[PDB]
């Protein structure tokens, strides 16, 4: 009775054990970096949300990491 | 049927009326370093006071109450404290880094330690623990050395095996190759050939039992 | 993968060389070539540590004056060039104005002068040309991997018509995997040819260089004589002429046992194993053939560190106060090293090469070993504890009486036993004579005796305990599953009352502390008896007399060797005797705490660089994210500091109270 | 990620899945026992290796077993809260 | 019809022996299966019914049983001989010393008692045997 | 004597300072490429493409199946289809194959799942 | 020399030093050169064992590959 299906073998049970397809935002998270904002009147935030327009850090081995699953091994059912 | 709720990211939801009264402390999760969140979501008919995973104490709202925290562990276990203070409305969600949200714990709505229909075996092996095939058996195969892997098919295969191997005295010795007789592979039938190699296996076991019978 | 921790460099370090469990080795081809190459490569390095020793004996070393004077004088080993050292006097290593220089502990002088290096231009000529032989060795791997690579290709490209085909896929590693013929060679070619090779290379070159005067090489070069020459105080050279010569022969005639080159001739391995008692076993297995190799290799290590100990087999050797203690102790350390190995292969064969039969059928001699291995451990674990309680009660009776100042009131059972071999032995050697012998019988006492039994209570447990985890590496009351999991892994959990250390790697690591101790008390008995011939016979007999007039009492030159009033030549050996003590000290860290603590400790220390302000935007921690060491990782890392300590700690007591 | 397997010798009393801290297993309907249940283990990508489930298991030898593989340790199974592989 | 446990390890029992049968025959192929391996080597059964075969005698397994004795017996005689005789009742040290040579019929007689033991065992090998 | 020392001023720091903080940075620099350790680090692409390698090449082109070696599977699937019509309970509606089937397939979605990463 | 050995300043055993060094600069760097082509070789060899077997060869490398006669006589004899 799981809606999720399994990528390599259909047979198989999904590798997550979920019975619940997940749940897409309105509009994905864009990546951030918290930082300082000057308040531009002399005042100063800590730790301010800002965009980032890319990887934080451009190693491949960041980069090659999706968050889809333990090793990026769920089908497209997992996004 | 189960609805996965919002769960908006926890950058994004920076103060809510859900989230209980609690002290704060350095055990919360990274957020300079980490994205990946588990929020737990429950409702609470009184205002009771309940530990965090993450150091302090905490007070849940009468009402709808959510947490959040770094690892499915700390929720589990917030959960069974819930649990133990009678609240099974609770949920809990893996939220990815671009706000996906998994529903994780009460999989399919029903609590893992109660029986429900439509659940199937997952890594479950039809035999006694030592019913596992012997490690040594199953070398530069598929489970090279993971003996508890093997299917229930090969477990039976591979003990067979076992059992034909032990009696020495009838075992059928492969004959050795001729070497000279190799052609290229660009250079007829399956069954044909499969028919051909049977004739060249009882030619060699009759000059086999001519070759023992001549002394003996 | 990028996801990794810093447990990821420890993972790979610790199976870098299990090539068995490498990725892609898809079969044992791949498995047995890797094997080949990785051994031409060792003889590579072998082959280059021999010309680097030669080399620097030519260059920075006195080879030529020390065979001028070989009593008195003492080897250099190489030069120092080390900035740290003091530059506004001289060292205590040079001569005031000369570049500073180490004495040499290990014989290769004795060595090459009795093989008959009289210059260092012959020196030179070794280290080329044994500098060449590492070229071929490489040379040879890389010959190898090709002519491998070549069948692999043949075999693709061309197929037998019939479907058995796929039979060739055993045979691609017959040269590297077959024995037959691999005996064979080896046997007779690699130690029969080679004894009588040496055999001729003595009465060429050796024989001369010690005869003063010339006398052309014949049957008079091969004598019987026994006993060491008074002049050299060594073995008569003519005789170790004659001895690899006999064995050359002998072993040249055994080699001819087994079928090799054809199926006429010789008999096979199977067929004699099938036919003997033992019933048969995995002679494939590469753990197996390890194992036998390691324990062949223990026994004859241990019998050359004896042997030239007793029998002087180098000219001047004996004189060389030092370099007789460094010899032994060194090929015991070894050959107690080898010993353990072949156990611990033997373990890993049972646990992933051995294909046991079905529990009722008893046919092989490991299932037979396996059915009784109850009563194994229970009568060598009987035998353990009865050695450890009457020799430590014996010691301590002796210990109390002496300690209250009666001698008289000590137990001193005499060793009967060991004098009736002994006087039978020189029974056996007087006959020779009338038809010397030094060291080779020693006047053995009470002491002797209680030293002897504390030996071998050591060699009863190392050997309880590496027989205990080879018998239940498989399956065992605790963990009857232990065969699906690997050879050594953490633990079970702390249910079923606990299961520390469960693994048979488990056993190897607390059998390796054994081994350690049982070698120390060998060397102790060694020293002590090497030292102090006559006070070691007469207060032998308590552990008092070990711990002050041994360790106490010659401790005074090595800790004195550095300190407020000026440094000696022994300086060196003082501070690797104190960061010997500290690796073993750290060594106790690793094997006491264990990882929860660490692993939180480590994640506070994470937290830390985490809300460092500059670091925090530069290192995330997600890419080798810090972590503390698994718990197999820290018993492994406990166990080298411990054994580093240990052993490293003794060469300088044994230098300093030598020299 | 480390191998949970469950056996046929499972008798379905459930302890293993309250023992459970990362809620890997579920019980799941069967007919080879009294109880008509056994265990699962769906979720083992969660599992940390407590063996808390090994612990609380009756069966003279356990019906669950878990397997560590130290090779292919995941974020989930290592517990890592400072640090994130996702 | 439900297929019960008992069901389930019937059919296991009978594909256990039947395909252990076929492991046997000559239709399987396992690496165990070579030559040097489990099996007899082709046409030399070392051991049958429990009993050794003539070919555990090698070369010597066309060698009736009483000639076998009689070489086993005469070999024992004469290595006997001849080691006793070096040893003891002629020793050969002190010629040696001197200078003389060794009596080469001693030497080459004093190998033949191990060889006269296996020469035994091989003839009731044979007579075991049936030749 | 000691004018070799010359020799030493220049190897004795190549080859103790130098030559192990050039291995270090390389090793650094190494630890961070896709396959670093390819041989003992499981889900790398020079790993799977060596195993895919494997399976191309004729000989061992299926000399990972565990039940290899059966020369005539259809010989042996009769003779045990043979069997099991002889020992059949009354009344039972397991078939050979069937059975074969069942016990070859299992449910292990979890077993090297890091074979993703590869492909 | 500043003996620390008992033995040693009893005995007065020496350490002898030479006038002149053993080998000359050329023998120093004849050897040099036979070590270097060791350290090549080495290299090559660490590179082979490192990427082990290649069994695509027979796909694109030239020839048909050969097994030498008596490694053939070899797989006929058997183990
Ligand atoms: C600050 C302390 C200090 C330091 C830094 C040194 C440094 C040195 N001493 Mg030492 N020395 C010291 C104190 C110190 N000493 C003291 C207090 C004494 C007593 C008075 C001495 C007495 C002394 C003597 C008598 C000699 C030296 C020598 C040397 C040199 C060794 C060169 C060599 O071959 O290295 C090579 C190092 C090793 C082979 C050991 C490596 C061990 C580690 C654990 C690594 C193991 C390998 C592993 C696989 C890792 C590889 C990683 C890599 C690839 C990156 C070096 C310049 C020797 C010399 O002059 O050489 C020319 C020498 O003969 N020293
Ligand atoms: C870690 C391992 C180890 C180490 C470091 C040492 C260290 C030592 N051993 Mg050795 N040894 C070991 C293991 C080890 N051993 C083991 C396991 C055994 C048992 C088999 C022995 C048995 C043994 C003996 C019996 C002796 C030593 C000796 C020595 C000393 C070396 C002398 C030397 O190199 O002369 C320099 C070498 C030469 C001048 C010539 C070497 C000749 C060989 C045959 C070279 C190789 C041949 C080449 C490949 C042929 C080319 C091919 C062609 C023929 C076709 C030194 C104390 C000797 C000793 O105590 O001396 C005082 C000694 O007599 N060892
Ligand atoms: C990649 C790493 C690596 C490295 C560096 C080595 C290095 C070595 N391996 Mg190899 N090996 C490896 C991986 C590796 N191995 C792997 C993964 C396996 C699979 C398990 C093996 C399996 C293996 C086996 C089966 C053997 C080796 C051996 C050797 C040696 C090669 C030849 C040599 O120079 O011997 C130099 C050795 C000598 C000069 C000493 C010769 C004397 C021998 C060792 C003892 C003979 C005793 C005899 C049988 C009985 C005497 C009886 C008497 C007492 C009456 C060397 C120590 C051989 C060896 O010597 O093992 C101890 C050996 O037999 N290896
Ligand atoms: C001085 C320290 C010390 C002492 C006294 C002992 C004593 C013992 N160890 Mg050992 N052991 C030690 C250190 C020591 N160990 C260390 C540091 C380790 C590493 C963890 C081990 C690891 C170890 C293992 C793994 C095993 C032993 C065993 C034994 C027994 C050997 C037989 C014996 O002597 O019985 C006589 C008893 C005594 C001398 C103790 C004194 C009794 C009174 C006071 C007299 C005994 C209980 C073996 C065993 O249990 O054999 C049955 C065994 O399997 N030990
Ligand atoms: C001599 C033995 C020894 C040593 C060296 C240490 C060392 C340490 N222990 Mg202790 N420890 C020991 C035994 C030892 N322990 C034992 C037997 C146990 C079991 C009971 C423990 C249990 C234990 C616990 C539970 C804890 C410690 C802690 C510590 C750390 C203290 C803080 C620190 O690092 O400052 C001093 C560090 C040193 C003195 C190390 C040596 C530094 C030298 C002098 C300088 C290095 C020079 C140079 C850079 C070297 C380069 C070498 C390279 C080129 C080859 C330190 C690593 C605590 C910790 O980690 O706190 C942060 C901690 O929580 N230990
Ligand atoms: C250890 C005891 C032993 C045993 C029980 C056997 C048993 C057997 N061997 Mg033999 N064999 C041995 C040792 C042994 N061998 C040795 C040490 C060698 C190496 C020389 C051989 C080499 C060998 C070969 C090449 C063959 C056999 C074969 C046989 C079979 C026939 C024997 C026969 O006819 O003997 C009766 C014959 C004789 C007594 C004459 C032997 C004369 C030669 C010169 C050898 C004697 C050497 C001597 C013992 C050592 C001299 C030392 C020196 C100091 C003088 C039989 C299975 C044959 C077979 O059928 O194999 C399948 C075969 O082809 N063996
Ligand atoms: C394995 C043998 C060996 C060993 C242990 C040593 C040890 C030493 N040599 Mg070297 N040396 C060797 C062979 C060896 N040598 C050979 C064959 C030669 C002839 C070319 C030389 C020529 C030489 C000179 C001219 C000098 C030294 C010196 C030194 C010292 C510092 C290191 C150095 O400068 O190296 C420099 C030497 C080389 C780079 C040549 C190659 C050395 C060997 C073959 C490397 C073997 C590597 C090993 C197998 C694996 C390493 C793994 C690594 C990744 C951890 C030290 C005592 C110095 C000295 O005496 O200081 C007082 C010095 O001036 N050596
Ligand atoms: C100097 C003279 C005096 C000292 C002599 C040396 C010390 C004594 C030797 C140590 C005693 C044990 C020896 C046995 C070795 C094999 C054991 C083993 O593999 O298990 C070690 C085990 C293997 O690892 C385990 O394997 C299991 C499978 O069997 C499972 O997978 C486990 O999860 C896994 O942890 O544990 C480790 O991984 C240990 C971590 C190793 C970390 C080392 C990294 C740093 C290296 C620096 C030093 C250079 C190294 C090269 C040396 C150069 C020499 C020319
Ligand atoms: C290229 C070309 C052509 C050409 C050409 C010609 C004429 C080329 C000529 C090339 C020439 C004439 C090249 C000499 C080299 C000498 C060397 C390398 C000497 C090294 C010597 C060494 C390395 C010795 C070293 C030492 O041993 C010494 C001596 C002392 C010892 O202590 C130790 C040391 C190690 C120090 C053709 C044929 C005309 C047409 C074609 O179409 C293209
Ligand atoms: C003199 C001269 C010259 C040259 C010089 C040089 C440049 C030198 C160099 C030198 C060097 C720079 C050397 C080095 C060496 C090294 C070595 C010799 C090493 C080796 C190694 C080995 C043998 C081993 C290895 C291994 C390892 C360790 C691991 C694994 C893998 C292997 C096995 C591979 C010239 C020509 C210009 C001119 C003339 C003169
Ligand atoms: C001290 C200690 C630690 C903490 C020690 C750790 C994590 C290792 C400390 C690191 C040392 C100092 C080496 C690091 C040196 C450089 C960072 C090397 C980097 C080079 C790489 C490319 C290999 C444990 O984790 C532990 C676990 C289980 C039992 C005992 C212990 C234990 O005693
Ligand atoms: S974690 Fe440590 S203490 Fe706990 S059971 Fe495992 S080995 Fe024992």
């Amino acid at each position: 009775s799981s809606k999720w299906v399994n990528p390599e073998d259909p047979e198989m049970s999904h590798p997550s054990g979920l019975y619940v397809l997940p749940l897409k935002p309105a509009k994905p998270q864009e990546n951030y970096i918290y930082t300082w904002k000057k308040g531009e009147d002399g005042s100063i935030e800590d730790y301010v949300k800002t965009p980032f327009k890319g990887p934080e850090r451009a190693a491949d081995y960041y980069t090659q990491r999706k968050g889809n699953g333990a090793w990026d091994h769920w089908g497209p059912q997992g996004e | 049927e189960i609805v996965v709720e919002s769960i908006p990211r926890p950058e994004d939801l920076l103060e809510s009326p859900k989230f209980p009264m609690f002290e704060g402390s350095t055990g919360g999760y990274m957020s300079r370093s980490t994205r990946e969140r588990h929020a737990i979501t429950w409702t609470a008919k009184d205002q009771n006071k309940f530990e965090m995973p993450t150091g302090g104490f905490a007070i849940m709202n009468k009402g709808e109450n959510l947490c959040y925290f770094r690892k499915k562990e700390q929720c589990i276990s917030l959960g069974k404290q819930l649990r133990k203070m009678k609240i099974e409305n609770y949920k809990i969600y893996r939220l990815k880094k671009d706000g996906t949200v998994i529903f994780m714990h009460p999989a399919d709505g029903v609590f893992p330690e109660k029986v429900n229909k439509g659940r199937v075996q997952v890594n479950g092996r039809p035999f006694t623990i030592r019913g596992n095939p012997q490690q040594s058996e199953l070398k530069w195969t598929k489970y090279h050395m993971k003996s508890y892997e093997a299917d229930p098919l090969t477990t039976l295969f591979i003990k067979a095996r076992v059992m034909a191997f032990q009696d020495i005295p009838n075992l059928f010795a492969l004959p050795q190759p001729n070497m000279e007789e190799m052609v290229p592979v660009e250079e007829y039938t399956k069954q044909e050939y499969t028919t051909r190699l049977m004739e060249a296996l009882k030619r060699v076991q009759d000059d086999r039992k001519a070759k023992e019978a001549k002394s003996l | 993968n990028g996801r990794c921790a810093t447990s990821r460099y420890l993972q790979v370090m610790g199976s870098i060389h299990d090539i068995e469990s490498y990725f892609a080795l898809d079969n044992t081809l791949s498995l047995n070539l890797q094997i080949f190459t990785a051994h031409w490569g060792h003889l590579a390095i072998i082959l280059m540590w021999i010309s680097g020793n030669l080399y620097h004996i030519a260059s920075n070393a006195n080879y030529s004056l020390w065979i001028k004077n070989p009593i008195p004088s003492m080897p250099i080993a190489h030069n120092i060039w080390d900035p740290h050292f003091t530059s506004s006097t001289s060292t205590p290593y040079s001569h005031t104005t000369t570049a500073a220089v180490l004495i040499a502990y290990s014989g290769i002088y004795n060595q090459l002068y009795t093989s008959g290096f009289s210059t260092v231009n012959q020196i030179y000529k070794a280290t080329f040309a044994f500098s060449c032989l590492a070229v071929i060795s490489i040379l040879l791997a890389k010959i190898h991997i090709r002519t491998h690579s070549e069948v692999l290709h043949n075999s693709a490209t061309h197929a037998s018509q019939i479907p058995s085909f796929f039979q060739l896929l055993y045979f691609l590693d017959v040269g590297i995997s077959s024995i037959n013929i691999r005996l064979n060679f080896h046997t007779g070619v690699l130690v029969g040819f080679f004894s009588i090779a040496y055999t001729g290379h003595l009465l060429d070159v050796a024989i001369p260089a010690s005869r003063a005067p010339l006398s052309h090489t014949s049957l008079s070069y091969l004598t019987f004589f026994g006993g060491l020459k008074s002049d050299t105080a060594s073995l008569y050279l003519t005789d170790i002429a004659h001895h690899h010569l006999a064995i050359g022969v002998i072993f040249v005639y055994i080699g001819h046992l087994y079928s090799s080159c054809s199926t006429a001739l010789g008999t096979y391995i199977r067929d004699m194993l099938y036919t003997s008692a033992i019933y048969m076993f995995q002679i494939k297995s590469l753990h197996l053939a390890l194992s036998l190799a390691l324990a062949g290799c223990a026994v004859l290590t241990s019998a050359t560190a004896q042997h030239i100990y007793s029998l002087t087999p180098y000219f001047y050797l004996s004189y060389d106060y030092v370099t007789s203690v460094t010899l032994y102790v060194h090929h015991s350390y070894i050959a107690s090293f080898l010993a353990i190995a072949s156990h611990a292969h033997a373990a890993i064969t049972l646990v992933r090469d051995w294909v046991a039969p079905l529990e009722l059928e008893s046919s092989c001699t490991i299932a037979r070993i396996h059915t009784h291995k109850a009563a194994i451990i229970s009568h060598l674990s009987w035998v353990s504890l009865w050695l450890g309680f009457h020799t430590l009660a014996i010691y301590s009776h002796n210990d109390t009486n002496m300690a209250f100042g009666s001698p008289s009131k000590q137990i001193l059972i005499e060793p009967t036993n060991a004098q009736l071999i002994q006087e039978s032995s020189g029974k056996a050697l007087y006959s020779f004579a009338i038809n010397s012998f030094g060291s080779f019988i020693y006047p053995i006492g009470p002491g002797d005796l209680y030293v002897h039994h504390a030996i071998a209570l050591g060699l009863h447990v190392t050997v309880l305990i590496l027989l205990k985890g080879a018998l239940e590496a498989r399956g065992s009351k605790l963990m009857p599953d232990k065969m699906e999991h690997s050879f050594g892994f953490s633990c079970d959990g702390p249910g079923r009352g606990g299961t520390c250390d469960i693994s048979a790697w488990d056993c190897f690591y607390l059998a390796m502390f054994w081994m350690l101790n049982t070698n120390a008390w060998i060397d102790f008995y060694f020293h002590y008896k090497y030292l102090a011939p006559r006070q070691f016979s007469e207060s032998s007999t308590y552990l008092e007399s070990w711990f002050r007039d041994y360790l106490w009492f010659n401790s005074a030159p090595l800790i004195r060797a550095y300190s407020a009033l000026g440094t000696n030549d022994l300086s060196v050996q003082a501070w690797f005797f104190l960061l010997t003590h500290l690796a073993w000290a750290t060594g106790f860290m690793f094997l006491i705490s264990w990882r929860g603590y660490w692993q939180e400790l480590i994640d506070i220390i994470l937290y830390m660089h985490l809300k460092t302000p500059i670091l925090i935007d530069l290192w995330n921690g997600g890419v080798y994210t810090p972590l503390a060491l698994s718990i197999v990782q820290a018993r492994f890392i406990g166990l080298v500091h411990f054994t580093a300590g240990l052993i490293l700690t003794y060469p300088p007591f044994i230098i300093s109270t030598t020299s | 990620s480390h191998a949970v397997k469950i056996y046929d010798t499972c008798i379905g009393c459930t302890l293993c899945v309250r023992a459970c801290p990362t809620d890997v297993l579920e019980m799941v309907p069967a007919t080879v026992n009294a109880a008509k249940q056994v265990a699962s283990s769906p979720r083992v990508e969660d599992c940390v290796g407590c063996k808390r489930c090994e612990t609380a298991c009756p069966t003279d030898f356990l019906s669950i077993r878990v397997y560590l593989q130290e090779n292919e340790e995941t974020q989930y199974s290592l517990g890592l809260d400072l640090a994130d592989w996702s | 019809y439900k297929e019960t446990p008992a069901d389930e390890r019937l059919f296991e029992q009978v594909y256990l022996q039947y395909t252990s049968e076929y492991m046997k025959g000559p239709m399987y192929w396992h690496k165990d299966k070579l030559q040097g391996s489990l099996p007899d080597y082709p046409g030399r059964p070392m051991i049958r019914d429990g009993k050794y075969t003539p070919y555990v005698l090698g070369n010597l397994k066309s060698f009736s049983s009483n000639e076998l004795a009689f070489l086993s017996m005469l070999f024992f005689g004469v290595g006997l001989y001849g080691n006793l005789q070096f040893n003891y009742y002629d020793p050969q040290w002190a010629k040696v010393d001197a200078g003389g040579y060794f009596n080469v019929s001693y030497i080459v007689e004093s190998l033949l008692l191990p060889i006269s033991f296996f020469m035994h065992i091989a003839c009731y090998i044979q007579k075991q045997n049936g030749k | 004597y000691g004018d070799n020392r010359k020799w030493s001023a220049v190897l004795v720091p190549l080859t103790t300072l130098v030559f192990p903080a050039v291995a270090m940075g390389s090793f650094v620099l190494y630890s961070f490429q896709e396959d670093a350790f390819w041989r003992l680090v499981p889900g790398t692409k020079r790993a799977a493409e060596a195993e895919k390698a494997w399976r191309e090449h004729p000989l061992f082109k299926d000399s990972k199946d565990p039940m290899f070696g059966l020369l005539n599977p259809d010989d042996y699937e009769k003779g045990l289809e043979e069997a099991w019509e002889r020992a059949k309970p009354a009344g039972s509606t397991v078939t050979v194959k069937d059975k074969l089937k069942q016990l070859s397939k299992q449910d292990s979605p979890h077993w090297e799942s890091w074979r993703s990463l590869s492909a | 020399r500043v003996p620390g050995g008992k033995r040693t300043k009893e005995l007065g055993l020496v350490v002898p030093i030479p006038e002149e060094d053993g080998l000359t600069d050329g023998q120093i760097a004849a050897l040099f050169v036979v070590a270097l082509v060791v350290l090549i070789a080495a290299v090559d060899l660490a590179r082979s064992l490192y990427f082990g077997l290649q069994p695509n060869k027979f796909k694109t490398a030239k020839g048909k590959g050969s097994i030498t006669p008596f490694m053939k006589r070899l797989i006929e004899n058997g183990f």
